[PDB]
């Protein structure tokens, strides 16, 4: 179910990896039941560091980041909203 | 019904398709963390004896951005009357379970289908985007008549390819590996006896060869790269018909869990770190 993860900068990164489609896509696909655009994913989290620490699994899929939806979004889309943040990261993602 | 069903995400779909840790599923799901690399999620094709054939051309119609220039000839309809005139014996044509003719109406039932498969290539080709075309191919590929004619048209253009390979062999002419191996086969000596023996039978006792596969790239002028999940961790794991590629040639990838079982890779992917 939907999850919102708090994680902050480490001078390091935030510490795991985002995969997802990289054209605007919307086609949507049945996720616990329920219909969704295409998400974005975590593809790898870095043991030690701050995804790991905080709570972030890798495969979850990520609904909003910083409260903006992000369902449908292009790769570089979460990755820029990703990296809008100053300090600290919010998450809401699907496990 | 779909013949090609909707869309899934790997993630969900190794969750459900290949559960546990025997060496069977551990290995396709390793297998999918590869395709994973690069797309997100996948279609699965209907299992029958056009398998294959339906991968290829889903792919293929669902990435059309133009009309491929041999589709586009409009000499192609010219070629069921040129071939079947020239050689008879293609009358022994077997058509899919979804059709009956008499021999006398092949030449346009092929140039029905030839027709069939043009227009609606073009007409995918027109769609300004890649989800439109493929909610479009999704109308095409509901296991109905139109569906299967363009199975037809395809396997007519296999075969008039194969004529014409196995003319230049006996020419002399260079000729791709593949067809040696083709016509190696002592049920497919000849372009009849593939005909007879191999290309009437894909849609009622099986489904295409290995080596067809290089005849179906052939015939569409489509690159065809395979997953072939059942030979990861080897040079096969990633097979592509023809193994030398054209670089102009569009590509299409499948993913092939068994001889038998086909899904389509879909939406690409690309990763960041942060």
């Amino acid at each position: 179910g939907p999850r919102v993860v708090r994680i902050v900068k480490s001078e390091s990164g935030y510490g795991f990896n985002v995969r997802g489609q990289v054209s605007e896509g919307g086609q949507l696909r049945s996720i616990n039941g329920e219909l969704y655009a295409p998400l974005q994913h975590v593809s790898a989290v870095l043991p030690g560091g701050a995804a790991d620490r905080a709570g972030v699994r890798k495969g979850d899929r990520i609904l909003e980041v910083n409260h903006v939806n992000v369902e449908g979004a292009t790769h570089k889309q979460v990755v820029d909203l990703i990296r809008a943040g100053e300090k600290e990261l919010i998450l809401t993602v699907l496990s | 019904p779909l013949s090609v069903a909707p869309e899934m995400d790997i993630m969900d779909y190794c969750k459900k398709e290949w559960r546990g840790n025997t060496q069977k599923a551990t290995c396709m799901k390793m297998g999918y963390e590869e395709v994973s690399q690069k797309f997100t999620s996948i279609r699965r094709v209907r299992g029958d004896n056009y398998a294959a054939l339906r991968a290829t051309l889903f792919q293929a119609m669902s990435q059309a951005v133009g009309l491929p220039p041999w589709l586009q000839d409009p000499e192609l309809m010219l070629l069921p009357e040129k071939l079947i005139s020239k050689y008879n014996w293609i009358k022994q044509w077997k058509l899919g379970l979804k059709f009956d003719g008499k021999n006398e109406d092949l030449v346009d039932k092929i140039k029905e289908s030839l027709t069939l498969l043009r227009k609606k290539w073009a007409g995918l080709a027109e769609m300004r985007t890649a989800e439109a075309r493929q909610i479009a191919c999704d109308e095409l590929f509901t296991n109905e008549a139109e569906e299967y004619s363009l199975y037809e048209a395809v396997k007519f253009l296999m075969l008039n390819r194969a004529i014409e390979l196995y003319n230049d062999k006996e020419k002399g002419k260079e000729v791709p590996f593949f067809s040696v191996l083709l016509f190696a086969r002592d049920t497919s000596n000849d372009p009849g006896q593939l005909l007879r023996n191999h290309l009437n039978q894909v849609g009622h006792t099986g489904g295409l060869e290995q080596v067809e596969m290089f005849l179906l790239a052939y015939a569409v002028r489509h690159t065809i790269q395979v997953y072939r999940l059942s030979k990861y961790n080897t040079e096969e794991f990633i097979t592509v018909y023809p193994t030398d590629p054209p670089k102009d040639w569009p590509v299409v990838t499948l993913i092939a869990e068994d001889d038998r079982h086909y899904n389509i890779p879909v939406r690409v992917c690309e990763e960041t770190s942060l």
